């Protein structure tokens, strides 16, 4: 199974920088150049350059020489890229993509996960995690819906599973909103109105920059 | 460098319909009859998907309903008949030259038959209002099309301040759209009152849809 895995997410400090890796796994990796490519919400995907992990030769954007480094390493099969002096500009998703060759004509077959890397003097803060269970009806449904706030986090991104991954059909998970310097998502699943009394339901958070994970069991009020 | 520029930057059409996406280069990207032109799509929160290379070339495990041409300047990516798992985002990219470019992107919505939403509302959780902060939450899942919107009441009264409202992309499998709303205050002024109403208004109504419950 070819795969490209990239750490969830950076956050950094106005100034500074940062190491991205990609590490590969499912081929050989020296067969083929990495790319690395931006993305800005609104703005699109800008290409940043590409490396022959072979010979180590690199090719810049123009925009990006002196602003960013490839290197890769052939022994680990990881390729890198070093981000300097960061600034809220930079904030952004990153993708290291593999290359391939048709007829001279390049195009990117395989995408890492990509990071999430924020510039921002703010600190790490775990969300708080809340279930949001119904506590009423008149037998009106045979269907219920359950929820799980994930409230006052920074920065982006956090990832929520119910009961662990088992339960993904009727679940909903609504994109993050960013009020005073911290962020508030929400997440729904609709199961079943004979699975839930009995059968333990759970909301599963995961806060990558933060490395805590937090799991929340939803109890009829 | 060559730009690409894609038109338009949003598309509605409808299941079983046709959706064509131009993307215009700034010149040409063509080479000995082969033009570099590449498509990849993308949906929330994944990252981009190649579907087709060289202009015409179908990537493996990609639908046939999905095609492009074009020669020169101008490209299209025409899906025909479009499905529901089709709603995404697509863009076009250049390989003839340095540096590599990609368009800015069309986002595709599918147009479906309208649907009214489902609505839950919940009180804030015991272990929230320890930490001194109330959230009382309203889920607004299922309907179409996307335009809705939700007024707070309390005791009967309207609140503006202190809501938070975020809308999911268009369903993969169902083509409707969901929301929710939070509303939030602190431990106190929860407590003062008594009655909790979310209504959300939507056009497969002409009267509020009311959802409420009482501390």
């Amino acid at each position: 199974q070819v795969q490209l895995q990239q750490p969830g997410a950076e956050l950094v400090k106005p100034g500074a920088s940062v190491k991205l890796s990609c590490k590969a796994s499912g081929y050989t990796f020296t067969s083929y150049w990495m790319q690395w490519v931006k993305q800005r919400p609104g703005q699109g995907l800008e290409w940043i350059g590409e490396i022959d992990p072979s010979d180590s030769y690199t090719n810049y954007n123009q925009k990006f020489k002196g602003k960013a480094t490839l290197t890769v390493d052939t022994s680990s099969s990881t390729a890198y890229m070093q981000l300097s002096s960061l600034t809220s500009e930079d904030s952004a998703v990153y993708y290291c993509a593999r290359n391939r060759d048709y007829s001279n004509n390049w195009y990117f077959d395989v995408w890492g996960t990509g990071t999430t890397v924020t510039v921002s003097s703010a600190k790490t803060t775990p969300p708080s995690v809340y279930p949001l269970a119904p506590g009423s009806a008149a037998q009106t449904n045979s269907m219920v819906t359950l929820g799980c706030l994930v409230k006052g986090y920074f920065p982006e991104p956090v990832t929520v599973t119910w009961n662990s991954g088992s339960l993904s059909s009727g679940v909903h998970t609504f994109p993050a909103v960013l009020q005073s310097d911290l962020y508030t998502l929400s997440s729904s699943v609709t199961v079943p109105s004979s699975t839930w009394p009995s059968q333990t339901v759970t909301c599963n958070v995961a806060h990558p920059a933060s490395s805590t994970k937090v799991d929340k069991k939803i109890v009829p009020r | 460098d060559i730009v690409l520029t894609q038109s338009p930057a949003s598309l509605a059409v409808s299941l079983g319909q046709r959706a064509t996406i131009s993307c215009k280069a700034s010149q040409s990207v063509d080479y000995d009859g082969d033009s570099y032109m590449n498509w990849y799509q993308q949906k929330p929160g994944q990252p981009p998907k190649l579907l087709i290379y060289a202009a015409s070339n179908l990537e493996s495990g990609i639908p046939a309903r999905f095609s492009g041409s074009g020669s020169g300047t101008d490209f299209t990516l025409n899906i025909h008949p479009v499905e529901e798992e089709d709603a995404a985002t697509y863009y076009c990219q250049q390989s003839n030259e340095d540096p590599r470019t990609f368009g800015g992107g069309t986002k595709l919505e599918i147009k479906r038959a309208d649907a009214a939403p489902t609505v839950s509302i919940f009180p804030p959780s015991s272990e929230q209002l320890t930490s001194g902060g109330a959230s009382v939450v309203c889920f607004l899942n299922n309907f179409y099309p996307k335009d809705i919107n939700v007024k707070w009441k309390i005791d009967g009264s309207e609140r503006q301040n202190g809501v938070l409202n975020s809308w999911t992309d268009q369903d993969s499998k169902d083509s409707t759209y969901s929301m929710s709303s939070t509303l939030t205050l602190t431990k106190d002024e929860y407590e003062r009152h008594n009655s909790y109403t979310c209504e959300a208004t939507h056009k497969t109504s002409t009267s509020p849809i009311v959802k409420s419950f009482n501390r």
